């Protein structure tokens, strides 16, 4: 049907897929909730973990792969697979980690597990190519088939939205992911002490810590951060009213 | 022999070394995954022990997962002595081309592909990772993965593992506890089977 078309046109099946009651007030309530935004440029191979604190309800980790510069330094899952995540995610906690779609979709599970999260959810990034059809994909060698999507695994560790993500395939080159993974975490209310890793400029946005190497400014202070969260502010999910 | 053949039985106790080997093998197990059950599942360890690596010497593996069986199948996958090279995920639509654990809607369904062996001669690279196909009923999978196989190795011998009467496909043999009896055509499976199964019942 639309994998028939798609060896015939070179429209990927996804390209078709249509659409992609007002819980409105939600995102007003993530927006009052929401710290501001802190950053820190810091090179994450040698930069002790351990210095970020308090711990994190909410951990994004978005790691360069070698496989997103398929056409322009790099993480390999040796490396990733050695953080120390699990010095600073909370006893309950969460983790959303970009894992490409080779190896990591297997090494990523590896991580998920040293870190103590069990997956929840696989969520797929499906990239339509409604402005380049004509340009197909360089397959990895090991591939079978063309690959036009990304997973982020969800983890959880301790005690309204679906799983796609349809947006249009970056520039080669670009490798931002879609921002709406911020707002399926976000609508979870998972806590508001949200991490991070592997941030740039374009990504950094309130009620979030971003951390990373290409960072230009920081204005980081563990204390200052930990203030946000002291009593009476240390439990809230991120979708209440704030405390008076 | 190219036309449909089928094979009703329990996968657990068949002796599947009568069926040769195949270039292509695909399952959609009934994985005992979070309780419910309005079928009989397999155990973790009768997945394990099932018999898939007498099935190829080369080539590719297409194993349907949900819930727990995504890390389950991969074990199996490694087990079985594959590598998980690729991963197709359907997207359900309705007639009008719209979208239809616990945190998440699932909008989707996994299956897991892997390769044995060096499969030579095969077309690598026509079709794309991702399928959208209307749900044409409750538990079955879109027939377009039948399409993509067969444009991934044309006229090849096929398997399926766990396939109900509607699965049954040109180029396939399907195996299934709700299939109507035994219906095979390929003279050295029908050797076999009879040297194998002289009175017929496994
Ligand atoms: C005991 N050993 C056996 C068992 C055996 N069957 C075992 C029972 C069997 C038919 C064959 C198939 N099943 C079933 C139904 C749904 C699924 C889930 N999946 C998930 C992915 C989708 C969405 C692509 C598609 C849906 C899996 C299943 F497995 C429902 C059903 O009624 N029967 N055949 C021989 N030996």
């Amino acid at each position: 049907d639309y994998c028939q078309h798609f060896v015939d046109t070179g429209h990927r099946p996804q390209n078709f897929i249509r659409d992609v009651e007002l819980i409105r007030l939600k995102d007003e309530l993530i927006a009052k909730s929401n710290t501001p935004p802190m950053y820190l440029q810091a090179d994450i191979e040698a930069f002790d973990i351990r210095e970020l604190t308090p711990k994190f309800d909410v951990i994004l980790l978005e790691p360069p792969l070698e496989e997103y510069y398929r056409e322009t330094k790099c993480w390999t899952w040796d490396d990733i697979m050695k953080l120390e995540i699990d010095e600073i995610a909370a006893p309950r906690s969460f983790i959303f980690l970009w894992c490409g779609s080779g190896e990591g979709l297997d090494l990523g599970r590896v991580c998920l597990r040293k870190w103590g999260y069990r997956r929840c959810e696989d969520i797929c990034w499906i990239k339509t190519n409604k402005n380049n059809p004509g340009k197909t994909k360089t397959l990895d060698p090991k591939a079978v088939f063309q690959r036009t999507k990304e997973h982020c695994l969800m983890g959880i560790k301790g005690t309204v939205d679906i799983d796609l993500i349809i947006t249009e395939e970056p520039e080669i080159g670009n490798i931002e992911k879609p921002v709406e993974i911020f707002h399926i975490i976000e609508h979870f209310c998972l806590g508001r002490r949200r991490l991070h890793l592997f941030g740039r400029d374009s990504t950094i946005r309130p009620g979030w810590l971003t951390v990373g190497p290409t960072l230009t400014n920081s204005n980081y202070n563990a204390e200052t951060y930990a203030s946000y969260f002291s009593a009476p502010n240390s439990y809230l999910t991120g979708c209440t009213e704030e405390i008076e | 022999l190219f036309p449909p053949q089928w094979i009703c039985c329990d996968i657990r106790y068949l002796d599947v070394s009568i069926l040769g080997k195949f270039a292509v093998v695909m399952a959609d197990p009934p994985w005992d995954i979070h309780m419910e059950l309005p079928y009989g599942t397999l155990t973790d360890d009768e997945m394990r022990r099932l018999n898939i690596p007498v099935l190829q010497d080369d080539g590719f593996l297409f194993l349907w997962v949900t819930g727990r069986a995504m890390e389950l199948g991969r074990e199996c996958l490694n087990l079985w002595g594959y590598e998980r090279v690729d991963e197709i995920i359907w997207v359900k639509t309705n007639q009008l081309q719209r979208i239809i654990g616990h945190w998440l809607n699932h909008g989707k369904e996994h299956c897991l592909v892997g390769v044995k062996g060096n499969p030579q001669g095969f077309n690598q690279g026509l079709d794309c990772d991702v399928i959208v196909a209307e749900v044409r009923s409750t538990s079955h999978k879109p027939d377009e993965i039948y399409g993509m196989i067969e444009r991934l190795s044309p006229g090849t011998r096929k398997i399926e593992l766990f396939g109900r009467p509607h699965n049954v496909q040109p180029n396939w043999i399907t195996l299934g506890n709700q299939l109507d009896g035994i219906h095979l055509l390929d003279p050295d499976v029908v050797a076999r089977f009879k040297q194998r199964y002289p009175d017929g019942i496994i």
